[PDB]
């Protein structure tokens, strides 16, 4: 989150790691999100400069650039080690970057370099914020996100206000097809989307309030 | 041209015929010079010599006889004592030294003009592992012979730190062929999956001491690390309805290799009769197989270059040979379908660590190939077959009653949960 | 003309020494461990290195007097399995859980490696390095948390 | 039975194995019970659980 280098302009979205080329702290778990306006066949051409730990299979000081503006995603590839990452080309219109760091390690971190040619050729992001507002589901009805007849996927990001921690509750909660998770199910990933924070996915009757 | 000469050290037997080293080298030098479409304008010369092979002294003195007499390559003395003596006499003086058998790399030597062809136990030692994995082993009991082997497997030696395993490493007697003290404690022990790391003159040894004791039925797995399993007699062994998992890189399926073989045996008329051995009859191991190709690798190397004037080199004044820099690159990127299958170099080291395993395993017909190892691809193994007649493990009466039930409160509704029952 | 060779000092070269002074005769007195090929016969060679069939009895008399069950072996070099082959064997005859690593390969940054036996929580070691080499690995167990009254 | 009088009971023993018989009342002379013992010898069929 102290990841000082981003730098956003039209092409060239070009971020680094933190405190590049310095090091970079341990406990780290730095989340570029990379808006990825539609273009560009979202490049991720690293430097040679690389010291995201070789640890055993990436179990852990790793590079997740999952394909995806979230966790779940189609993922890419751990990229931890000593020789450095080249070029992916990555077709989507996005690219999730979850940098990540243990207690006890060394580092120096990375370098990316952004903005590939190709044209622009779901997509929900319900960024709702402030105080006591209202999630429903029928957002994606009202607001032509998606249309009757195909699978939807959205995202209802809830950015508190500012020094607050976040209580939901449920006010109406039912599946079609309760009990199975494969069909149907309400997630509350907390900070960002990762796998990792998954507090609650919930695809049974009842919702708790978490 | 001035035709060629190759250098050759070899074991010293008192009164019994030739080695199978040796003799595979005389018949490979002679087989070149019959098929004129290899080397159509260079025939061969072979002075190969014999030592005591555990006689560094006499391995240096024999190596520096060639090469005052002048040859173009030394074709190994083949023991860890004694090919470490010539291989820095083969990079003093710049001659290539051609290895047949598996050596202790030291791993600060600075040596290059040397080039292996025995399969580098950085790669059979990941293919045991890959099989002990594939038959999904818990404990393993690997059982070598002598304190090298430790070197061979440790790649295996240290997987119980990445992976679940229990190895539990014991040790045959010094030179006795008396395994029953050891497979008692094995027996006692509940040992039932075991990685003998000894040779095939002394695997049919403990085959027998294995047999002797109640240590072959259908619970016992012994996986092999020797590649002449198929050169072992099986006859006794074959109905226990054991397993007995191997490798094989002698390629004895395509019939340009059989028919070397079957010429090798016919030549081979000094195969003496041994039945208190345990072993076939007079196949090619892979020992001579190994010195079969060694020979057609440096033939392309010297097809290549029609440069190559042999010069006498002394040991004493030291000067390194002219054409050996470019003549030992060229046998570095030499390709060559030999008897060993596909034979490569790795430019690093001059090792083989790419070659083409067939996993073998006993069947109530015999050794029968079941896989294929590939370090590129790992155990693409066959490993769908019937063989025998099928069998059925259910039945009727646990049919499980499919209740249509439709859902009204209070007779049927879901629970009220938030976990996913299912 | 000599009376005595004292030794080249390394497995390479002391093997090729010890086959010269065998068939001259003069004795070859060697002050480093060296592994001795089972079937050579060789009688004017003497060593003066404590041998490891006695030195590593030593080390498994001192893992069994500390009550050990997880040691965790750490050599350098692929020699270090003939050397401690006494205790590589224990488990099969005694209870213990032989976990046996190696160091990377000559780089000395053995973080890669000491992260592994932290997480695995592996107390009880066994180096098999030698002191110019067994003070670096020290430096680099302090700089992690593996220098507390837990680890042996 | 054993068969005929071909010494080969290894269609015998097979059955034997396969049907978990571990306890066995041989009645032949003992010029052909050393014959059986060869074959349930080249068969796993003389470890600690059979009599
Ligand atoms: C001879 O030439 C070879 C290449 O031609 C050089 O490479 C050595 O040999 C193999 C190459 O495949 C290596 O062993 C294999 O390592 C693979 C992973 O390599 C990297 O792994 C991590 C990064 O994640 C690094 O820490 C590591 O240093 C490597 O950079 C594994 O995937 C292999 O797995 C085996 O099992 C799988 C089962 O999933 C199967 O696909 C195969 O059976 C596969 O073989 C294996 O572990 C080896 O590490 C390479 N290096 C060394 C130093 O040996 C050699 O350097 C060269 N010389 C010699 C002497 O071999
Ligand atoms: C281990 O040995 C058993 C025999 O004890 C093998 O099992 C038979 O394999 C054949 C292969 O054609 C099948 O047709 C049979 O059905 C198997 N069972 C029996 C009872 O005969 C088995 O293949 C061996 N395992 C390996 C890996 O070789
Ligand atoms: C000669 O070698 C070639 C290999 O190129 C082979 O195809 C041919 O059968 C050989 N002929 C004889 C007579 O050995
Ligand atoms: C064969 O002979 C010709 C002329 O005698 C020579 O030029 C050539 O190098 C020889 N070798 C070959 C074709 O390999
Ligand atoms: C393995 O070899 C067989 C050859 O019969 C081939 O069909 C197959 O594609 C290979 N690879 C795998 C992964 O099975």
């Amino acid at each position: 989150t102290q990841c000082g280098i981003w730098v956003r302009t039209s092409n060239g979205g070009h971020f680094a790691s933190p405190n590049y080329p310095d090091s970079y702290p341990p406990n780290k778990e730095c989340i570029y999100i990379l808006e990825a306006a539609p273009r560009q066949r979202i490049e991720l051409t690293f430097d040679e400069r690389y010291y995201i730990e070789p640890s055993f299979e990436c179990r852990f000081d790793h590079l997740e650039v999952r394909d995806g503006p979230f966790g779940f995603s189609p993922l890419i590839d751990r990229y931890c080690g000593m020789k450095s990452p080249a070029l992916i080309r990555s077709t989507g219109r996005f690219m999730w970057i979850k940098f990540s760091s243990d207690e006890e390690l060394e580092g120096l971190g990375f370098r990316a370099k952004y903005s590939f040619i190709p044209d622009p050729d779901p997509d929900c992001q319900f960024e709702l914020s402030g105080a006591d507002g209202i999630v429903r589901s029928s957002q994606v009805e009202q607001e032509e996100k998606t249309k009757p007849g195909q699978a939807v996927d959205c995202i209802w990001t809830i950015k508190a206000t500012p020094k607050a921690k976040i209580y939901l509750r449920f006010l109406d909660y039912q599946m079609e097809h309760s009990n199975e998770c494969k069909r149907n199910f309400v997630a509350v990933y907390d900070g960002s989307s990762a796998i990792e924070n998954l507090k609650a996915k919930f695809c049974s009757t009842v919702a708790n309030d978490v | 041209t001035h035709v060629l000469r190759f250098g050759g050290i070899f074991e010293y037997v008192e009164s019994g015929p030739m080695g199978a080293e040796e003799l595979a080298f005389r018949f490979a030098v002679n087989t070149i010079n019959r098929n004129r479409t290899l080397l159509p304008n260079t025939t061969l010369t072979y002075d190969t010599q014999k030592i005591n092979l555990y006689d560094s002294f006499e391995a240096s003195k024999k190596a520096c006889d060639q090469l005052s007499l002048g040859v173009a390559a030394i074709f190994g003395p083949s023991h860890s004592s004694s090919a470490n003596a010539v291989q820095s006499i083969c990079n003093a003086l710049g001659v290539p030294h051609i290895q047949t058998r598996w050596k202790h790399q030291v791993s600060d030597n600075k040596d290059s003009f040397y080039v292996s062809l025995y399969p580098d136990f950085s790669s059979l030692s990941r293919a045991i592992l890959d099989l002990v994995q594939f038959f999904k082993w818990k404990t393993v009991t690997v059982v070598y012979d002598d304190s090298t082997g430790l070197i061979r497997l440790q790649e295996l030696i240290k997987a119980p730190s990445r992976y679940n395993l229990r190895l539990k490493i014991r040790q045959l007697p010094a030179d006795t062929k008396d395994a029953k003290p050891l497979l008692k404690e094995m027996k006692r022990g509940k040992e039932f999956h075991v990685i003998f790391d000894c040779s095939h003159e002394m695997a049919a040894g403990i085959l027998k001491q294995a047999l002797a004791m109640g240590m072959m039925t259908e619970y016992y797995h012994y996986i092999f690390t020797t590649l002449d399993l198929f050169a072992l007699d099986v006859e006794p062994y074959r109905y226990s309805g054991v397993n007995m998992t191997g490798f094989r890189i002698l390629n004895t399926e395509n019939t340009q290799v059989s028919s070397i073989i079957e010429k090798w045996s016919m030549e081979r008329l000094q195969a003496p009769p041994k039945p208190d051995s345990g072993l076939l009859d007079g196949f090619m191991t892979t020992d001579a197989a190994l010195m079969y190709d060694a020979v057609h690798v440096v033939s392309v190397a010297v097809q290549q270059f029609p440069q190559m004037t042999v010069s006498s080199l002394q040991c004493n004044r030291h000067k390194p040979w002219r054409f050996g820099t470019r003549f030992m690159s060229l046998i570095k990127e030499a390709h060559w379908e030999g008897l060993t299958g596909r034979i490569t170099f790795n430019k690093t080291n001059g090792l083989r660590t790419d070659f083409d395993l067939d996993v073998i395993s006993l069947k109530e017909e015999g050794l029968e190939k079941i896989g294929t190892w590939d370090p590129a691809s790992g155990l693409n193994m066959t490993e769908s077959q019937k063989g025998k007649p099928a069998n059925i493990t259910d039945s009727l009466s646990n049919r499980s009653l499919i209740v249509t039930t439709i859902l009204e409160e209070p007779y049927v509704l879901f629970k009220k949960s938030d976990k996913p029952l299912y």
